[PDB]
RNA sequence: CCCUGAAAAUGGAUGGCGCUCAAGCGUGUUACCUAUACUCUACCGUCAGGGUUGAUAUGAUGCCCUGACGAGUAGGCAGGC
RNA sequence: AAUAUGUAAGAAGUCCUUGUUACUUAAUUGAACGUGGACAUUUGAAUGAAGAGCUUUUAGUGGGCCAUUUUUGGUAAGCAG
RNA sequence: AAUACUGCCAGCUGGGACUGAGGACUGCGACGUAAGUCAAGGAUGCUGGCAAUGGUUAUAUGCCGCCCGUCUUGAAACACGGACCAAGGAGUCUAACGUCUAUGCGAGUGUUUGGGUGUAAAACCCAUACGCGUAAUGAAAGUGAACGUAGGUUGGGGCCUCGCAAGAGGUGCACAAUCGACCGAUCCUGAUGUCUUCGGAUGGAUUUGAGUAAGAGCAUAGCUGUUGGGACCCGAAAGAU
RNA sequence: AAUUGUUGAAAGGGAAGGGCAUUUGAUCA
């Protein structure tokens, strides 16, 4: 026998192949697996790994966020790559011309890009144009901005959004939150 | 019942050394403490204000805050299965400097001096320390050192 | 559902996934919310603080109609105007002809200043306005009309 | 597919160590040392049998 | 019906199954518990040096 | 009864509510009956609206 | 597509050049070994002849094998064994002798037998049960190509070079030892030679330091 | 070492048979037998590291290469009748 | 004393010059944060590491015992602690 | 000189047992000057017998083997239930939910309250309202988030440039900590003006929030967990009409 | 199926029943 220093037959803890049954998604996953296996660019591997991410792990990316990312120095002539969905933001008014490749495009975002002068391509077209991911820029949305992560790690002296159904007075605002009725948190 | 206070079971711990009672020598108050310095904690019985707890006696910690006559020490305390940081403010009296850090700065200065001098020519700087290697070969001469024969002594019943 | 329910896999096991030393008896801690200051006080203090006690005064017969004041920030102010004319009024930045927005008709009773609206003349009608929103609108070149 | 043990398969031994052929040819495994002769000193000789 | 009161057996093994972890250290530590005057002057100095750097290098 | 970080729920099912469960299984039937009654009334009340 | 013969000839030429370098280095190592052994012997002879005593330098390399199971082991000795890469019974590793290593061995002495190895037993161990660690896998060493590929950065490119690094502790002895998987030996062919293994060597058992006597036990177990 | 000290109740325990330069006692040396223990090999499963859309040729959740491991109450997950 | 135990054994480092502060100093005198600039073989003791870090959820558990050593109550206990 | 003991041989050789995995070549080596050969990244050649070996079951032999399930630190117990077979038999459902996963839309989302239509409890289509989110903080009146490229710094995948490679410089989405800016409450100071008591500009806090800082949400379905319901199944000594 | 009677086969010194391997009897491609 072996005095094991680690767990035996333990899984890697990473998601291999998508859990979904989307035929087109599996085809794209196979294509990017072929790329990342028969090429040397880390971009293909990163895209393939991101393709396995779940809905909560694949937050939407806004057109305002895309414009902010492209506003960086030297990023004007770059291909934006979003592994997920690209949404439309009405708080912005000037959208520069670009080339965004994503799985699914919101109708409003697609219309905004078309009106600005850009184009909406898919991951397969992005791979065809740039097999090694040349002149590309990967964009990921905010993952910790969800409303379900605020309640995580609740404890005393933490202020971590206690799980409640109703909001207002006399709803978890009594003793335990004020110094006049005992202790404060 | 049971008693577990702030100074419980410190009869021989919070006690001055033999023939060392009275006031404190005027050297501790003249020591300059800065943020990041590593210091040791040793409670002094004459001063009962700002005394550390029993656990923090003999522990070594970094200084993170400077006050009128006090400094803050960060001590890692093992509770359960994790280490938690503790920021405790103690007076200057119950705190002394650690010589291991000073030896580290001295070794660093010698390290840089050797890195300069040896690399001025570039041959076998060997800046890293080594443990006690086994002794090499040696020759002993029996000139006036003839080996003396030794035998076990008989058992004796001395009183 | 039933086929994918873990009870089918638990069939055969004596305890059925409920343990041996402690059996799946009736409610051992009480029914509902039995105990909030005696034995469940630890959880009720470390996860749900503020459950026990009164906070404010009493408002008898509180109708949720007097407090109907929907908010609308400055960034989402041009979205009320239809898209077909939004671009036209964006390029036509003149004080003699400016787009007019009826926030009350759109369903918003209060306007707040956030978004850095473009420097174009515009007319906004609302029941209530904020100081920052009014200052930003007047700096852009618009005017705020008070309606009821 | 299978591990062959040196010191039993001559082909594998020669593949691992090209010097094995020279070693076998020169018979370096049985080499006669120089026939030098030294006499221990009287001090050591007496200390050996000193009781 | 008396029962065992207190024992520390297996506690060390329980705590060592998930290895005891030193706290994660960061380059900028928490600035709580520090002298308020020092914190205020540090804020003022930080604003000053940020303004100076922005004015110098763009 | 009381458990880990879950919300507090106010479930008002403590009386004999099982005897007062009304399930609208006749939604389509009621719609058809209402349409038939509307047609019959329209026929009866003459070309009046 | 006829260039296969050209690449074949180029590969043969490169292999022949590599074999020439390997042969030269092996001859140099053998000459150094013979010279060192003879020099030690004559140094002892002159020390004896000149009315003196020759104090040999302490051995810088030891071989440690585990003679105890993985049950009923205190946590600190267990951790030391894991750090020393002794997780199976009848598993052996090479150790460079320093103060830290000596104090490490003094703690897990009850569960191991260690002693000074010889060149012959080191070569036999490396030839028979020599396994490398490539991509966290136990790939057997049946060619110098793998050794050169995984150790060429340290100047070691053949099994004889690896054996040389093992016997003579040098700049890259740590990496040379880490590259080799711990040797999984069998039970001794002629037996342990004692009625009770779990007693000290002076007390009549396999437990404890055996010095040069470890060679016979290692060859019996290998 | 042995003997007196040394006496409990169904008929019984170095397991018993039995053993006396012992098959009893202490120590020294060889040979001999065995665990699901150790080394190698054959097969199964799991995990890890990889290759394989240049095809007619399908199952890239497919095929193949290498390495390591495989106990278990309550309990969890996964694959199947 | 032994055992047990904390800290340090470096790039989040060292050194040279000088920008900020409403802190402080008789004072460009100290403190913090800095900009620029110099030090990658041997990045600063040995060894090891189916890699390490981080977040969510929840089953069962909340009657223990025995063995070596230290040791309390009790004369002792397959007694309790 | 020889011999005993220990250690070495990349010295030779005799005898016996287990194993035959892989399936046109790919590599590392040797012999042979050279053809070619080999014990060299897993066994072939020849020959003999039959067209009995072997599978299932009963007995016999050598060894081992206490009665199923539960309680318990401890079960086979002189602890508990079981004479047998056949039929039924025990974590199900509803409402509100928590984490995760899948789908659809997306700062929006949800047809089926209802209406039209319909091959008629099926399927299709639809206007206004309404549920949640997009703004929160205070008991409340009330107020209500860009000095900036929506800030500075560190760590940071990816991308771009130089570089034979390695390495060097720039930008650095996501995320970790810290310092800053703004919003609500509290403690303060108080600009013009004035229905002399109204008005709250500007400047701060070792204070405080379930905040803003280029939105992420809504609907359905699926595993697991909690609550209420008879609640995994069965069982009380009782009380009332 | 529990239970029972005949026929055919096997075993039976104070139990039967099972596992590790084989002989013998019956049967089987």
């Amino acid at each position: 026998g072996i005095d094991h220093t680690s767990k035996q037959h333990k899984r890697s803890g990473h998601r291999t192949a998508p859990k979904s049954d989307n035929v087109y998604l599996k085809l794209l996953v196979k294509l990017y697996t072929f790329l990342a296996r028969r090429t040397d660019a880390p971009f293909n591997k990163v895209v393939l790994k991101a393709l396995f991410l779940s809905k909560i792990n694949r937050p939407p990316v806004s057109v305002s966020r895309i414009a902010r990312a492209l506003k960086q120095e030297g990023a004007a002539n770059k291909t934006v790559v979003v592994v997920g969905t690209v949404t439309d933001d009405a708080r912005i008014f000037e959208f520069p011309k670009t080339t965004v490749a994503a799985l699914r495009f919101t109708a409003g975002a697609r219309a905004k890009i078309v009106k600005a002068g850009g184009e909406c391509i898919t991951l397969d077209q992005l791979a065809v144009r740039a097999p090694k991911g040349q002149n590309t820029l990967i964009l990921r949305g905010p993952r910790n901005s969800r409303e379900a992560v605020r309640h995580f790690g609740m404890g005393p002296h933490k202020g971590k959004a206690p799980r409640i159904l109703s909001t207002g007075r006399k709803f978890e605002r009594a003793r335990g939150r004020r110094r006049s009725k005992g202790f404060k948190v | 019942g049971k008693s577990h206070g702030y100074r419980s079971r410190t009869r021989y711990m919070f006690q001055r050394d033999f023939r060392k009672h009275g006031a404190v020598h005027l050297s501790t108050y003249l020591k300059v403490y800065k943020v990041g310095d590593i210091v040791d904690i040793k409670a002094n019985g004459s001063i009962q204000k700002g005394m550390p707890h029993k656990f923090y006696q003999g522990k070594t910690g970094v200084v993170y805050n400077v006050t009128k006559s006090s400094v803050g020490v960060i001590i890692n305390k093992m509770v359960g299965n994790r280490y938690l940081e503790k920021r405790l403010n103690l007076r200057v009296e119950h705190i002394k400097h650690s010589k291991c850090r000073q030896e580290f700065l001295e070794r660093v200065k010698a390290n840089a001096a050797k890195r300069a001098e040896a690399k001025a020519q570039g041959v076998a700087v060997q800046l890293k320390r080594q443990p006690a290697q086994p002794r090499e070969s040696r020759i002993v001469s029996t000139e006036g050192n003839v080996p003396q024969t030794l035998a076990p002594v008989p058992y004796e019943t001395f009183i | 559902p039933s086929r994918f329910t873990k009870t089918r896999k638990h069939r055969g096991h004596v305890s059925a996934g409920k343990g041996r030393i402690g059996k799946h008896r009736k409610h051992p801690g009480g029914r509902g919310m039995a105990g909030g200051q005696h034995h469940h006080r630890i959880n009720m203090d470390k996860y749900h603080p503020g459950y026990f006690g009164k906070v404010g005064m009493r408002y008898f017969h509180k109708q949720q109609a007097h407090f109907w004041k929907p908010v609308l920030n400055l960034d989402k102010l041009w979205t009320l105007i239809p898209e077909d004319k939004r671009d036209q009024y964006l390029k036509s930045a003149s004080k003699e002809t400016a787009p007019v927005i009826d926030t009350l008709a759109a369903g918003y009773g209060k306007i707040l200043g956030k978004g850095r609206i473009p420097n174009v003349p515009v007319i906004v009608k609302a029941r209530f306005v904020s100081k920052l929103a009014e200052e930003k609108i007047r700096a852009a070149g618009g005017v705020v009309e008070l309606i009821a | 597919v299978l591990k062959k043990n040196p010191l039993k398969n001559k082909q594998v031994l020669l593949r691992l160590n090209p010097y094995a052929k020279v070693f076998a040819a020169e018979k370096l495994g049985s080499k006669k040392a120089e026939k030098t002769g030294t006499k221990p000193a009287a001090v050591f000789t007496e200390t050996l049998k000193h009781d | 019906a008396k029962s065992k009161n207190h024992t520390a057996h297996n506690q060390t093994r329980k705590a060592h199954r998930n290895g005891i972890k030193k706290p994660k250290t960061y380059k900028y530590p928490s600035l709580k518990g520090v002298d308020p005057k020092f914190r205020r002057n540090h804020k003022h100095a930080l604003h000053g040096t940020a303004k100076a750097l922005a004015a110098a290098k763009k | 009864a009381i458990s880990k970080n879950l919300p507090i729920l106010k479930n008002h099912f403590r009386k004999h509510w099982q005897e007062r469960v009304k399930v609208h299984f006749d939604q389509a039937g009621k719609k058809v009956s209402r349409r038939n009654a509307r047609a019959t009334r329209a026929a009866k009340i003459a070309p009046r609206p | 597509a006829e260039q296969v013969a050209a690449e074949r000839a180029a590969r043969k030429a490169a292999n022949k050049e590599k074999r020439a370098i390997i042969l030269e280095r092996n001859a140099a190592y053998q000459k150094e070994y013979e010279t060192a052994e003879r020099n030690i012997i004559q140094a002892k002879r002159d020390a004896k002849a000149a009315g003196s005593y020759y104090v040999e330098a302490q051995h810088k390399l030891v071989f440690v094998v585990r003679i105890k199971g993985i049950n009923k082991i205190p946590p600190k000795p267990r951790k030391v064994l894991q750090l020393l890469r002794l997780t199976r019974i009848n598993s052996g590793t090479f150790v460079k002798v320093t103060k830290a290593t000596l104090e490490l061995l003094k703690l897990i002495e009850p569960y191991v037998a260690y002693g000074y190895p010889s060149y012959s037993t080191i070569r036999q161990l490396v030839y028979k049960r020599g396994f490398g660690k490539i991509n966290k896998q136990r790939v057997p060493l049946s060619d110098n190509a793998i050794i050169e590929a995984n150790l060429g950065k340290y100047g070691i490119l053949s099994i004889d070079d690896l054996i040389h690094e093992i016997i003579t502790v040098g700049p890259h002895f740590k990496q040379a030892n880490n590259f080799l998987w711990p040797f999984k030996l069998s039970n001794p062919s002629g037996g342990w030679g004692v009625p009770r293994k779990f007693k000290h060597f002076i007390q009549g058992g396999s437990f404890g330091n055996r010095e040069e006597f470890i060679n016979k036990l290692v060859k019996s177990m290998n």
